């Protein structure tokens, strides 16, 4: 059922990057292993996931526009997804300006 | 035959290929045999020696 | 099938008793019966003297 | 396909404003983008206007707030204004200088217009395999949230 | 089967009485009956003199 | 369906009264064409709603 209904995604697993400053605790902004995010990612894994309610969530602010959209995902069996794990959907292209 | 099924196509759902005319000819030749047995007749010309 | 606010339901002519082309085949059998009655009137009854 | 076409009247110290909202379902295989604009030429909406008329507005013409498609009623303190005494060009209203110290009141119709404010379902998907040589990915209809073009008003595309 | 509001549902041609291929077998039996009638007209009735 | 289910009403159409003060923008409270409301009304129309 899940393999029929889900879209193909690339799953890559989060971990904290060891570039964090030992005093301030913040990421190095020049780190190549993580591009200023505190979180590094393991090599991608192919999986299928079913996704719903794919909202854009436009916000218009004094700083400029931002997207805060949200979606609901149902995983495959026997997986332990972890916080800030990242998914990309290569089939689906979004317009931006 | 296809004229009597105007607006239908017979098509393999796994490939989209239409059914080959060889099957139509095969079925027609057997249908002629059936017609020649439902009625006690010889339809297609042939030389008979009795 | 219901997915993300799109819903579809289909009932087909297939069923546990009848195949999808049952109706057409039945009508064709009626036509065949009429044609055969006519042709068995055109050709006669077979007879032999013992 | 459009639903829930609400006007959303607001009454404010600055004046009235429309903030109405609607829900739109697109055609297949389209990627609508933020602040994309729609107009519905079949559908005409009623609006009201009033202007004080002065020598400048006589010479230059009143720039109308709405994109007037047509006038349904026009009047002044002296009564109805007849069609020989007014003209609209380029969404400007020109009046006979007879009315150099009058106020004119109008009822108008204009085409319905929307801008894409947010996208409630920006992606829906299906791999279709049945009767295909190989699986084909298809993008199902998007759901749009549409907001009415009251604040900044632009001409129709033609 | 339903998961997280995605719903999938099947009624199949199987049933507590009829097997999945019931209709096709019934049609095949009709065709067999016609063919056998024709062929049992082509070959004659068996007979012997006591 | 609407003619069966609706009640008979008199409908009259709004427009801004031309009595509005050209400076303050507010209605004249003594206006006979509109009794202090800023909105004048056209002659009534019979409809069902
Ligand atoms: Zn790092
Ligand atoms: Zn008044």
């Amino acid at each position: 059922f899940i393999n029929d209904r889900g879209i193909k995604v690339l799953w890559e697993e989060a971990y904290f990057c060891p570039c964090l400053n030992p005093d301030t605790g913040h990421p190095r902004v020049d780190c190549p292993r993580c591009h200023g995010k505190g979180i590094a990612y393991l090599p991608p894994k192919e999986t299928i996931m079913a996704i719903q309610s794919q909202e854009k969530g436009t916000n218009q602010l004094d700083i400029g526009i931002l997207d805060t959209g949200t979606a609901i995902g149902t995983t495959q069996l026997e997986k332990r997804i972890s916080y800030r794990d990242r998914f990309t959907v290569p089939e689906v292209l979004m317009p931006q300006q | 035959v296809k004229a009597y099924m105007f607006g239908i196509v017979v098509q393999n759902p796994d490939t989209g290929q239409p059914m080959g005319d060889e099957f139509y000819n095969h079925i027609l030749e057997r249908a002629v045999g059936k017609a020649e047995r439902a009625l006690d007749i010889s339809i297609l010309p042939d030389t008979q020696h009795e | 099938l219901e997915v993300d606010g799109i819903t579809e339901t289909i009932g087909t002519t297939q069923s546990a008793m009848y195949g999808g082309a049952s109706a057409q085949i039945l009508q064709i059998n009626e036509d065949i019966k009429e044609l055969l009655d006519g042709l068995r009137a055109y050709f006669g009854y077979n007879m032999i003297g013992l | 396909a459009i639903q829930s076409q609400e006007k959303g009247t607001n009454q404010l110290d600055i004046g009235i404003l429309d903030t109405g909202t609607a829900i739109g379902t697109t055609q297949l295989e389209k990627r609508i983008s933020y602040r994309d604009r729609f107009t519905v030429p079949e559908v005409l909406m009623p609006q009201q206007m009033i202007y004080f008329v002065n020598k400048d507005r006589i010479k230059k013409g009143i720039p109308l707030y709405y994109d007037v498609k047509e006038i349904t009623y026009i009047a002044t303190q002296d009564g109805t204004v007849y069609e020989e005494d007014y003209e609209i060009k380029n969404n400007r209203l020109y009046l006979n200088e007879k009315y150099e110290n009058h106020t004119v009141t109008l009822k108008i119709l204009m085409t319905l217009r929307y801008v894409v404010s947010d996208i409630l379902k920006e992606s829906r998907y299906q791999y279709t395999k049945f009767n295909q040589p190989k699986s084909k990915f298809e993008n199902l209809p998007q759901k749009l949230l549409l907001k009415r073009e009251d604040v900044i008003v632009l001409q129709d595309p033609y």
